[PDB]
């Protein structure tokens, strides 16, 4: 599903900006 | 027609209502955007408590004032670290943005200083933590839920565009919620005030229009566009591009491509359609209607703009709240000395704080 992609995708923490 | 008359008239003299409420607004801003405040405080006047965040920026800490016992969010900054990471002019203007504008969901800079070793800004104490933090453990938002939110955006949006500020840092870490359950938007150092084009790469991957990610001069519409994304990851639980990798996620955002969960309503797929919207001669927020092509959008229609701004709203969720002070909608950090050297650092570069 969908929300199985997102939590495989490890991008459900806070994200750093770029410049971070 | 969609309206008859007495709609039309009201809808009419809503809009000239808006015009006129922005230009006195725009008039307070230029006044105290060219005679800033400053030095309004020191560091003793208050108590340390607690961090309540941290960054590459420095940390924020609960502080409470000791002659009047009220507590602030202070965002204590390293002037050397600041120098080393290249943010003299992010943080200066930060401040100088902070210092100038006003509206409800625009959190209030009340103190500044600095040191020999360090920048301070004091502001309003937010307490109910980040919108992300409520967005991951509830998982998505119910559309009147996210609704009351984005219209909160949308305002503020359109005051900060009135002023010719170009935000580019929206999303849910970014927001934080009030004690009434209301948006406070704290973060303006990536904000710039610029009436036409601008270049920089910055922002978040998810968040980024096209525009940017193609290295393309972009305007205020990368933040309608970052509106849509907003909307779509309160609404879903997850935003609408996301990849392992920040390359993938741009390669998905430029496609033109959107998928959307099967719950959303076809009013909000067609709102999200026209913000995610790669054609920048299409994508709403940036057509000749302005700033009404979303307000009056059918998924708006319930939305009474006033009554938001004027926060008569009864919000939808209320954060958990056991008195000033309380911390606890916000994370655990390390608490860390905060140091101030005998000698002068960077005195130069900081003038103007
Ligand atoms: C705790 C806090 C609580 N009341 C007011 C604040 C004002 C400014 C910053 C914060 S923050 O959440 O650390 N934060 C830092 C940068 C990350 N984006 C969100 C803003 C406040």
């Amino acid at each position: 599903t969908t929300y199985a992609d997102f939590i495989a995708s490890g991008r459900t923490g806070r994200r750093n900006a770029i410049h971070d | 027609g969609h309206m008859g008359n007495a709609a039309a008239a009201k809808k009419g003299s809503e809009q000239e209502s808006v015009k006129e409420f922005l230009a006195k607004a725009k008039e307070e801003f230029l006044k105290k955007w060219e005679s800033p405040s400053q030095n309004t405080a020191q560091l003793d006047h208050f108590d340390r408590i607690k961090t309540l965040g941290t960054g590459s920026f420095g940390r924020v800490m609960l502080v409470k004032h000791k002659e009047t016992g009220n507590h602030y969010a202070m965002k204590i900054l390293d002037k050397q670290k600041v120098v080393k990471l290249k943010q003299i002019e992010h943080t200066l203007n930060e401040k100088r943005i902070l210092q100038a504008v006003n509206f409800p969901f625009l959190v209030k800079l009340e103190f500044s200083f600095k040191d020999n070793s360090n920048l301070y800004m004091v502001m309003e104490y937010v307490p109910g933590g980040e919108m992300f933090s409520h967005l991951r453990r509830i998982g998505r938002f119910s559309e009147p839920h996210a609704r009351f939110y984005a219209a909160q955006i949308v305002l503020t949006f359109e005051y900060l565009h009135s002023l010719d500020l170009i935000y580019r840092d929206l999303k849910p870490e970014n927001l934080l919620i009030d004690q009434q359950g209301y948006i406070q938007v704290t973060d303006f150092g990536f904000a710039k005030r610029v009436k036409g084009r601008t270049w920089t790469l910055c922002g978040t991957p998810e968040y980024l229009a096209p525009e940017i990610i193609l290295s393309k001069g972009y305007n205020k519409a990368v933040d309608w566009w970052a509106l849509g994304v907003l909307i779509y990851e309160m609404a879903a639980g997850y935003p609408p591009f996301f990849a392992d990798q920040p390359i993938q996620i741009y390669e998905k955002i430029v496609s033109g491509k959107v998928r959307f969960p099967s719950h959303f309503s076809s009013d909000l797929k067609d709102l999200l359609r026209n913000l995610l919207q790669v054609d920048l001669t299409k994508r709403f927020g940036n057509l000749k209607n302005g700033v009404n092509d979303i307000k009056n959008h059918k998924w708006f229609a319930t939305t009474d703009w006033i009554a938001i701004y004027q926060r008569k709203v009864e919000a939808p969720f209320i954060p958990k709240f056991k008195g000033p002070g309380d911390t606890s909608n916000f994370d655990d950090y390390e608490e860390e000395e905060i140091r101030v050297s005998i000698n002068e650092k960077c005195g130069k570069e900081f003038t103007e704080f």
